[PDB]
């Protein structure tokens, strides 16, 4: 009964590779990436009207 | 020590039978009438 | 006095209404009325540091 | 530490499944009627 | 005063109606009447933990 | 006073009926006038145990 | 005297307009009542350098 149990935990292990908490962590990791990708370098201009 | 991963080997596919059976719901359906 | 709330917060520029309701935008290095030139502006979590060494922020229900 | 290089493996794939995810958003729709 | 029920639990952000049925949405760092200002936000079980000591839970009826 | 039965047995929620209109549902954790808390909801059997040591069951004829 | 402010900046040339409303361009070799000579021309960050140690730029409300 107890090859059962510890085989419920790898086989719950096997099932699911990730924690929730590195979920979190990699989905903030994609947050700045995107926020690094969708970056504009250097000084962005005024929007103005000119007559 | 060798008898627990075949063990497992069944069990993965009950699971992976499980883990599906809750993602599909079915929609709404509607009916009139006069 | 006259109270700017950060309405835009962007890399580089920044959107501000005031207390009156005066709306304007400013960059990293420049001036503004009622605190004079501008030290450092961030988009990490919406801080203006103002050449009076204050932290501009936007309004406080506003969030 | 085969290991290692397989749980990278598998925590890889399960982690681009993820990112695909998390890339795509619908759109809206609009509906009437008089 | 005015009793304050939780009408929203996610993480993040907070939804609250008052005994008057004062509806109001709260971050984690801001300050409500009669309470102090909220300074712990749980998403599990449902409890707000204000600076009084003080907590906003849901209805007893409408739990 | 009011006699009560239970009516409907889910796992998590549980639902009575008193024969003066007065039907609803209930929890774990839950309010019943004249009776207090529910300390036990089995799902089978048709047992609900009150803090104040009643038990609430079906009708007996009506089962 | 005049106030001249950098309407477009680019290699090669630059590009003044007056505050009456007069506006014009120039090059490396040639002159500018009020600044003198152009020593030098920075396309980069909007700077023009003249004889009478004058930069013009942008306006302060154009920036």
């Amino acid at each position: 009964e107890v090859i059962d149990k510890k085989a419920f935990k790898d086989m719950t292990r096997n099932l699911y590779p990730l924690n929730p908490e590195q979920v979190v962590k990699l989905k903030q990791i994609y947050e700045t990436s995107e926020y690094a990708k969708a970056a504009t370098p250097g000084t962005p201009p005024k929007p103005t009207a000119t007559s | 020590q060798q008898e627990i991963q075949q063990r497992t080997s069944d069990m993965l596919t009950a699971a992976t039978q499980l883990v599906q059976d809750w993602k599909q719901v079915e929609t709404q359906v509607y009916t009139e009438g006069t | 006095r006259i109270i700017y709330y950060i309405q835009a917060v962007i890399p580089g520029r920044a959107w501000l209404i005031g207390s009156n309701g005066s709306t304007l935008t400013v960059r990293e290095g420049s001036k503004i009325p009622g605190y004079g030139m501008v030290k450092l502006i961030d988009s990490l979590q919406g801080r203006i540091l103002t050449s009076s060494g204050q932290v501009i922020k936007f309004s406080q229900e506003d969030s």
